[PDB]
RNA sequence: ACUCCGCCGGCACCUUAUGAGAAAUCAAAGUUUUUGGGUUCCGGGGGGAGUAUGGUCGCAAGGCUGAAACUUAAAGGAAGGAGCG
């Protein structure tokens, strides 16, 4: 990654999947990447969101949607959102 | 699994995680080992020595009252009995099997059972030989084992 | 007394037997039912199916352009709301069957890359949802309690096969998404009637 | 023909908010949520 | 339920309660003793209070029997 | 000329994607072959591995098609490989071009032992499987060389990879998977995740959510 | 029969890793396991563990977080010198930058890279990356 | 290659099952292999009802049926078209058919 | 006796791949070049050949053990979306 003097030797740093922490690979086609919009008093969207990374590995497994719910779940108390 | 078969049962008793005993049972240990020996001097193994105190006298554990197993205490008065209860059985059930072979000699499935019994005695002795809990030179012989046991 | 924005939404999903699943529950289905009846059918706990709305609408606000939104139905019931969802949302509605190779096949005119995707029914809806997979879309899903969660980002807990219940489902998820525009009032109330969304046999 | 569907709106909702059938389970899944006071709710 | 939708160290009472008693976190005994002379919930023997079976003694309607 | 037809082919049209590292940040497909003549065009050099006639049987004969493998690459960490099937020689090698562009993909690069000097191994040890053929590779110390077959070589040399040990099992002499399997785990070297791969993600907009309206636009 | 307590904890952690599970269940337990994965939380490969007294044998939940690629015994457990465990490091390790073999030696249980300062040799346990 | 899950039989968890004789042929074939069809129809064909009927000497009297059940062979079952050769995907469906 | 929920054990079946495989296919034939839980038996191109010989068992039929000379370049296994092809 780093050389001996500091500089970065990588091509780019790939995602890592919020819910299993695996790499996300080039070709990992059935990866995806969604935001949460954030809202406010009102409940109006405020242009702020929190982005989660999937890996095609988890969602083949179908545990999508259970991960995904409990991120917001603890994503949501700690930026104020509810 | 089983020793001697294909089974792959699991039902066995499940322990309390309280070794203590319960606030209600008021018999004290020397009580307990009071009835052990007078259970033992009537013939009964530590198998169903448990099992009447459990069933009869709401006594779980004998070793959470008395601190000792059942086979110990009845070491300590000279009540233990020369050949071990378990090894006892097995060759009881030897002895019933070669009964019952004498006058079927076609049935050729207590014969093959009779192996296994008479395996599983040979592998119990050696254990026992090598602990101390049988004499020395103790050997199983099919022609005097019927005068042993019974 | 006044009721919340989620009691009364819970109370017209319960008119809309949107509570009501199937028979058999999904192992990944399981974490939305509440309970089982005598009769054998799982009952949806509508308030987590209530905050899955919520969630999903956070997702459908955060899309700059609403036309790479894609909802679509498969079965006759849900080609009425995914129409009126779109008409009201800006999303872009295909009612009917999907044609293979939409998202994949670049060369063909009906060539498309949504970034999100709403479908009605994993089950009946299994081709776009395969299909889905092979272009990093994410996918948006009303769920029943036997429906198979592959490929399924946001699964929304409901029954997915009356006609009310269809209904109701796209009038309360409209309502959330322009809510969180600020295009229209808050509360429970919508100038739009639901009636408009339910199927209208020949 | 787009008036066959969208101006055909009758003067009732079929989503009747009052006179809610519901079952012994589902209104144990209501008291979950302590909405037991809904008005339209009652048992068969 | 799913794997991550559950604690492995502090499973639902009601769970613990179905499952085998010697797979829970913990083993525990599903038998107990009850007064009626204390009586074994499983008791092999027979007290005519109780009649053993294949799993918890047959007790009689007649007497009423506590447990402790 | 080129009018692209999806997305990304616009983004690349128009200039605001300018490295293919943005493309497999975020694991977009690329459709179009003029993509990658974009942004890593002039840098690219292609190479036929093998022509491949297969056979279908026939009721008036046997109906021959042609099979060519082609591999591109920067030598720079980028390298692709491509099979087409053609009933004429120079369309099947033509086709495998488009295709090996297609299918460019990352190649990390590390070292044996200290970090001087640009990355000349693979980081870690990596094996890719295709059919029967599993192809090995172990870090090796600088001037090693590539120890490995010509198939492989080829790839290794092509991808930026100067000195790397090699090991094989399985029927290589079938050519499309040995040339597969070497391809397999060089895109594995981005799969494994190592400690200085620890750091938490910060996540970025995609293209299509960063430039919407310049999508949203129809073009004209 | 059970001949390796801890071939089965470090299998049920690794199938449990590629499964992406955040919790695993280890039984039976024993010191030699609790001190193999103290090495592993060390380096920052598990979370946090938590011991369970059922009375018998113990039991162990251990948390992972994603970052553990495999983790396995070798057997039988052979003699390890300090001047072969760079031998050992070339046969099991995935390069000479991570990656740790865990040694069993007269002053404890350690990795490979601890072993060389304290200039101490062993047995084999396992690895891990 | 092996052409069926079940090896052309019905046999689980027991090793020996003894034969029976095919119907047409009288060719051993085990029991839980033969193709078995059990055959219920009136002991007066169709084509004879009405005038059996007519010549009824009894003012009510139900016609008796012919049960008959039929063990082939292999051979025999496909020879006589009880069964047909079907696709390797359609070998799967044990549910009898319309 | 039947109905509903669950636990342990057994003969199996169905769907599926995040797995494996040359594939057929397999919930084990998975957890294998990221190679190590324990242990027994057993294979090393096709033939000659389960033959000759010696030994051993059997009333016999034969069983068990078991070669070489020589010969040969094959014998053998599976067979935009999907498949290593
Ligand atoms: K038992
Ligand atoms: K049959
Ligand atoms: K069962
Ligand atoms: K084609
Ligand atoms: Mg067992
Ligand atoms: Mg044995
Ligand atoms: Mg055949
Ligand atoms: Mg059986
Ligand atoms: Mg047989
Ligand atoms: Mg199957
Ligand atoms: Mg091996
Ligand atoms: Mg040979
Ligand atoms: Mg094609
Ligand atoms: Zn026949």
């Amino acid at each position: 990654m780093q050389n001996d003097e500091g500089q970065n030797m990588d091509l780019y740093i790939p995602r890592k999947c919020s819910a299993t922490n695996r790499l996300i690979t080039s070709k990992d086609h059935a990866s995806v990447q969604l935001n949460v919009g954030h809202l406010d008093e009102s409940g109006v969207y405020t242009g702020q969101f929190t982005t989660y990374a999937l890996c095609g590995f988890i969602r083949a497994q179908g545990d999508a949607d259970s991960a995904m719910d409990r991120l917001w779940q603890k994503k949501k108390a700690e930026v104020g959102q509810q | 699994g089983r020793m001697h078969s294909r089974g792959k049962g699991i039902s066995a008793s499940a322990l309390p995680y309280k070794r203590t005993p319960p606030s209600w049972l008021k018999i004290s240990a020397p009580d307990v080992e009071d009835n052990i020996c007078k259970f033992a001097k009537k013939g009964l193994t530590p198998s169903q020595i448990g099992v009447i105190l459990r069933d009869s006298h709401g006594i779980a554990q004998v070793k959470s009252v008395t601190g000792s197993k059942i086979l110990r205490i009845l070491k300590a008065h000279g009540l233990a009995p020369e050949i071990p209860e378990d090894l006892y059985h097995l060759i009881k059930k030897a002895v019933a099997i070669r009964k019952h072979l004498e006058r079927n000699r076609k049935d050729k499935d207590s014969k093959f059972r009779l192996i296994l019994v008479e395996s599983r005695i040979h592998r119990l002795a050696r254990y026992y030989k090598k602990t101390k809990k049988l004499p020395p030179v103790w050997k199983y012989e099919s022609t005097t084992a019927s005068t042993l046991v019974a | 007394r006044t009721l919340s924005t989620k009691e009364a939404d819970i109370q017209m999903m319960l008119a809309a037997e949107v509570h009501l699943g199937t028979k058999n529950c999904d192992f990944q289905m399981e974490r939305y039912a509440f309970k089982r009846r005598n009769d054998g059918i799982y009952i949806i706990n509508l308030g987590k199916t209530w905050e899955k709305l919520q969630m999903a609408a956070r997702v459908i606000v955060a899309i700059e352009n609403p036309q790479d939104i894609i909802v679509q139905s498969a079965r006759p019931y849900g080609q009425r709301a995914v129409l009126k969802f779109a008409q009201y949302t800006g999303a872009h509605a295909i009612a009917g069957r999907h044609t293979p190779g939409t998202f994949t096949n670049q060369l063909q005119t009906s060539y498309s890359e949504p970034r999100l995707l709403i479908l009605t029914d994993p089950r009946t809806d299994h081709q776009p949802i395969k299909e889905a997979a092979l272009g990093n879309i994410p996918t948006i899903a009303f769920c029943d309690t036997d429906s198979p969660m592959r490929y399924v980002d946001i699964g929304i807990p409901a029954n997915n096969k009356g006609k009310h219940s269809i209904g109701v489902l796209f009038w309360i998820l409209a309502r959330m998404v322009l809510q969180m525009r600020g295009a229209i009032n808050q509360g429970p109330k919508w100038d739009v009637m639901v009636d408009l969304f339910f199927y209208r046999e020949p | 023909e787009r008036e066959r569907r969208m101006d055909f709106v009758p003067e009732e909702s079929a989503i009747k908010t009052d006179l809610i059938e519901v079952d012994k389970e589902t209104l144990d899944m209501l008291s979950a949520l302590g909405m037991s006071d809904l008005p339209g709710v009652v048992k068969q | 339920v799913l794997p991550n939708d559950v604690d492995l160290l502090n499973p639902p009472a009601e769970h613990e309660k179905k499952k085998h008693k010697l797979k829970r976190l913990v083993q525990s005994p599903n038998s107990f003793f009850m007064d009626v002379t204390t009586v074994f919930s499983h008791s092999q023997t027979v007290v005519v209070l109780c009649q053993p079976t294949g799993g918890r003694a047959r007790l009689i309607e007649g007497c009423s029997f506590r447990r402790k | 000329k080129w009018v692209p037809v999806t997305k990304l082919g616009r983004l690349v049209k128009d200039g605001k994607i300018r490295s293919l590292e943005q493309i497999y940040l975020h694991s977009l497909p690329i459709k179009e072959f003029q993509i990658i003549d974009t942004l890593i065009g002039p840098s690219l050099k292609d190479e036929v591995m093998k022509i491949m006639p297969v056979q279908k049987q026939t009721r008036a004969g046997q109906r021959t098609r042609f099979k060519a493998f082609v591999v591109v690459g920067d030598g720079n960490g980028h390298v692709g490989l491509g099979v087409k099937c053609s009933k004429e020689v120079a369309t099947a090698i033509r086709g495998g071009i488009i295709l090996a562009k297609l299918s460019v993909i990352p190649v990390r690069r590390g070292y044996w032992g200290n970090k001087i000097g640009k990355p000349h191994t693979v980081p870690c040890k990596v094996t890719g499987k295709c059919g029967s053929v599993t192809v090995r590779m172990v870090p090796a110390p600088r001037g090693a060389g590539i120890v490995a077959a010509r198939v492989p070589k080829k790839v290794l040399q092509f991808a930026g990879i100067e000195d790397v040990f090699t090991s094989s099992r399985g029927s290589t002499k079938t050519l499309g998977n040995f040339v597969k399997a070497t391809f397999d785990c060089l895109m594995k070297t981005y799969g494994f995740l190592t400690p200085d791969f620890w750091k938490e993600t910060r996540f970025t907009k995609s293209p299509f959510q960063e430039y919407f309206d310049i999508l949203a636009k129809p073009a004209n | 029969v059970r001949v390796s307590v801890l071939n089965d904890a470090l299998k049920s952690m690794y199938n449990a890793e590629k499964a992406g599970k955040a919790q695993v269940e280890l039984r039976p337990s024993s010191k030699v396991i609790i001190k193999f994965l103290i090495v592993m939380q060390k380096h920052g490969y598990i979370g946090d563990f938590q011991y369970v007294d059922d009375h018998r044998v113990g039991k162990i939940v251990v948390e992972l977080n994603g970052r553990l690629n495999k983790c396995g015994v070798i057997s039988p457990r052979f003699d390890v010198g300090v001047a072969t465990i760079e031998g050992w490091t070339a046969r099991l390790l995935p390069s000479r930058q991570f990656g740790y073999i865990v040694l069993t030696t007269s002053a404890g249980i350690m990795d490979h890279e601890e072993a060389r300062r304290k200039n101490v040799g062993g047995k084999v346990l396992g690895f891990f990356y | 290659t092996f052409k069926r899950r079940n090896g052309g039989r019905n046999k689980h968890g027991r090793g020996h099952v003894k034969f029976i004789r095919c119907s047409n042929c009288g060719k051993c074939c085990p029991k839980d292999k033969a193709i078995k069809r059990f055959l219920v129809r009136n002991i007066v064909e169709q084509a004879a009802v009405r005038d059996v009927q007519e010549a009824c000497a009894f003012e009510l009297y139900t016609l008796p049926k012919l049960y008959l059940k039929m063990q082939y062979c292999v051979s025999c079952a496909i020879h006589s078209k009880v069964v047909r050769v079907r696709s390797r995907t359609d070998r799967r469906v044990r549910e009898p058919p319309q």
